[PDB]
């Protein structure tokens, strides 16, 4: 988790949902 | 606060004896061994420490000003790439700006939206994880739609919990504020407990999914061993789940899975530690589906390299691997042969890491290469010909979002001054019109064009040249006067990639500071050799690299003398704590380790510590104790060195480094230099975060203002 707590993760949150 | 005004901390007589290869038996006093426990005495001590830290921060009126600026810099709509499901509709995450969990939307129409019209105008809520619990105590930490688009599996964590639970709902059954007020939840009764540490992997018949789980555990029973890869059939209870694989003889190993798009193969991955090495077994699926007694072909049956399946065409399986190739490559393994034939499909590049490869449009490949820690995106044909570079002017970090069978893919692009761009490649478009920008993230107050990032190279102690990103507001000069915040992680082959943070950029603009991100050994920036250059017996190089970066910033007038602050989390907290112990007095002007390891002699005796022996060595092996003990921050605090202002932050919860590391480190600092001129403080958040759970946004903003304000005041920076 490189920047997991420090920044919002929405941008990449849809990359692998199916 | 004043020097010497720290809470009383009891010192016990506890001594541990270790065996040193060079020195024989070494007795190691551990007077704060008792901070390993959870008791009334420990609660009063952490409360006294947190009260002291809050009292100090209360003296700093600029923190509230930073909170206002930081909240505003976060207050802009955010969104993910969309995914086309087999129902013809597109799904994406959307955050109004300051929501604690983003919301999964579904297109109103079976068409790719014109997102310029606004997410609420082109989509409806499908799954709002904020309603999982009325008090925000539940979060969605992972999810996966079935291949046919009929079902949505979602993993839920709760405050206070150590595992997650998978639920399943029909995709025609939204979860929203309206749906919960107006009726029942709408999910299936399926409840898949004890899940953690894998992805959710549907079979391609959409009948069920694979997931890793652990043994059921009572509240006062007896550790996380005996993981099982299981299969859950939709519409059943968990007692009917199939055990796909477990290994009672290696109870520490964990498992992953993948299923091939054509329905032919089930893949099993095994991992014995945190090194990037795994086994790879292959089973053939039939009409019988997933069943107990599955037959495994043990294609990769020794721990030697990283193997991750990309796709297959018939029995030819395409695999990303670092086998004999530390910068990674794509191989094919042809399973039609008794002894599989193994060939390079996309060869290793000596000087650029292959970071990700996805199959697209059935037969093409999209590859991301990390060259000088900056991502580059290429399209390959089925014959392995590199066809084109996409987004050739992009500078930052890239990821791919797609489904192999479809005629498009997306790239998600961000960087130090790129908030979040989603690009689209449409194979059905005319040859010069295939690549377009779908969405660009628009931020608040900040102008990303006001900031520049550059990459500079410095030399470490042993001569190694290391690159470092430097970000500044464009009116800041490199004239020996700016403060620097230097960030690091330094381990586990994790790359210190460009990323976008409106809070950091706001700090840089507010104070004329710079942000420095050195690509220190132990990371994976330059492939597996870069990781091997900072792990176990070479772990000292990580610290030398990080210390040399800070010395270079001052020596070459990027930053003022004594005005480099350091910050890092988890492994990066170990980096910060070991750095302030090892570096010459005055190298740093402030330090904020977040949840780090600090007792490197005992880390493997707690929870998730065992897996890290691959990264730090095993203190119980005499040859390895000899290189661990000199690096262990808790055992190397001196009495004769002035320490920078230090604010240690600790979050409690599942999967986090146990807090006794930070507790012993700060107790040892306050015991050894009680009269330090600069405050040595610790702030503990006692909420027990579940697996994968974050804090609410408003608490994150408050914590950020505390951290950055503490640094600003330590470095003497004033609000202009």
């Amino acid at each position: 988790p490189w920047t997991a707590e420090h920044v919002d993760q929405t941008l990449a949150s849809g990359n692998d949902i199916c | 606060w004043a020097p010497g005004n720290y809470p009383s901390t009891r010192r016990s007589d506890h001594v541990d004896t270790y065996q040193s290869a060079s020195k024989g038996e070494v007795p190691v006093p551990d007077p704060y061994q008792w901070l390993e426990e959870s008791t009334d005495e420990v609660d009063k001590w952490t409360t006294a420490q947190a009260d002291l830290a809050q009292s100090y921060l209360d003296q700093n009126a600029d923190i509230q000003k930073l909170a206002e600026k930081f909240r505003a810099s976060r207050n802009y709509a955010k969104f993910s790439a969309p995914t086309l499901l087999d129902d013809g509709h597109w799904y994406w995450f959307y955050n109004r700006g300051l929501q604690s969990q983003s919301v999964l939307y579904r297109s109103k129409e079976p068409a790719l939206p014109d997102f310029s019209k606004g997410d609420d105008n082109v989509g409806d809520v499908f799954f709002d994880p904020n309603v999982l619990a009325a008090d925000g105590s539940a979060g969605m930490v992972l999810c996966k739609f079935s291949p046919d688009g009929k079902f949505f599996a979602y993993a839920v964590s709760h405050l206070g919990g150590d595992y997650s639970t998978i639920y399943v709902r029909s995709t025609s059954s939204p979860l929203s504020q309206a749906s919960v007020a107006q009726g029942v939840d709408g999910r299936l009764s399926d409840e898949v407990k004890w899940f953690k540490f894998s992805t959710i992997i549907w079979t391609k018949d959409s009948k069920g999914f694979l997931y890793q789980r652990y043994p059921a555990r009572e509240r006062h029973e007896g550790s996380d061993r005996n993981a099982m890869m299981c299969y859950h059939k939709v519409g059943t209870t968990q007692e009917e789940d199939i055990i796909v694989y477990q290994d009672n003889e290696h109870p520490e190993w964990i498992y992953g899975a993948d299923t091939s798009e054509d329905g032919k193969y089930l893949y099993l991955y095994q991992f014995k530690d945190t090194s990037k090495k795994n086994l790879l077994w292959v089973a053939e699926l039939d009409e019988d589906g997933v069943k107990s007694g599955i037959h495994w072909r043990k294609v990769v049956n020794e721990y030697a390299a990283d193997y991750n399946i990309i796709t297959n065409h018939g029995s030819l399986v395409y695999i990303k691997t670092n086998l004999n190739a530390p910068q990674y490559k794509v191989i094919t393994i042809d399973l039609s042969k008794d002894e599989p034939e193994i060939r390079d499909f996309i060869p290793e590049e000596k000087d650029a890491k292959l970071a990700q490869v996805n199959c697209a449009n059935e037969e093409y490949f999209v590859a991301i290469y990390k060259r000088n820690v900056k991502d580059e995106i290429y399209l390959y044909s089925k014959a392995g010909v590199q066809l084109t570079r996409l987004a050739p002017d992009f500078v930052g970090a890239a990821s791919i979002a797609n489904r192999q069978k479809q005629t498009h893919f997306f790239l998600t692009l961000s960087g130090f001054n790129t908030p979040g761009t989603i690009a689209r490649y449409d194979f059905t478009a005319p040859e010069t019109q295939r690549f377009s920008i779908l969405r660009t993230t628009k931020v608040n107050e900040l102008d990303p064009d006001d900031f520049e990032s550059t990459q500079v190279w410095y030399e470490s102690k042993d001569g190694t040249k290391i690159p470092m990103f430097i970000v500044r507001h464009k009116s800041t000069k490199f004239d020996g006067t700016a403060a620097a915040i230097q960030y690091g992680y330094g381990g586990f082959a994790t790359s210190a990639d460009p990323f976008f943070s409106p809070i950091i950029l706001t700090f840089l603009q507010t104070y004329g500071a710079i942000f420095a991100v050195p690509s220190i050994r132990g990371g994976g920036e330059f492939g597996e050799e870069w990781h091997k250059g900072g792990r176990r017996e070479t772990k000292v190089n990580t610290f030398d690299d990080f210390i040399a970066a800070a010395q270079f910033l001052v020596k070459n007038k990027y930053a003022a003398p004594g005005k480099v602050a350091i910050n890092g989390a988890s492994n990066g907290g170990l980096l910060v704590m070991g750095s302030i112990v090892r570096a010459p007095e005055g190298t740093f002007g402030a330090a904020v380790p977040e949840g780090g390891v600090a007792d490197l002699l005992k880390f493997h005796k707690f929870t998730g510590g065992q897996a890290w022996i691959s990264e730090y060595g095993n203190p119980s092996i005499p040859e390895e104790f000899d290189y661990i003990y000199p690096l262990s921050p808790v055992h190397n605090v001196r009495t004769d060195k002035v320490m920078p202002a230090t604010l240690i932050t600790v979050n409690i919860g599942a999967g986090r480094v146990v807090p006794m590391h930070s507790f012993k480190f700060i107790a040892t600092l306050q015991h050894n230099v009680p009269q330090n001129p600069h405050p040595l403080l610790i702030k503990i958040d006692k909420s027990w975060l579940g697996h994968g759970m974050g804090k609410p946004t408003d608490k994150n903003v408050k914590d950020a203002a505390d951290k950055w304000g503490f640094i600003a005041r330590a470095l003497g920076l004033e609000l202009k």
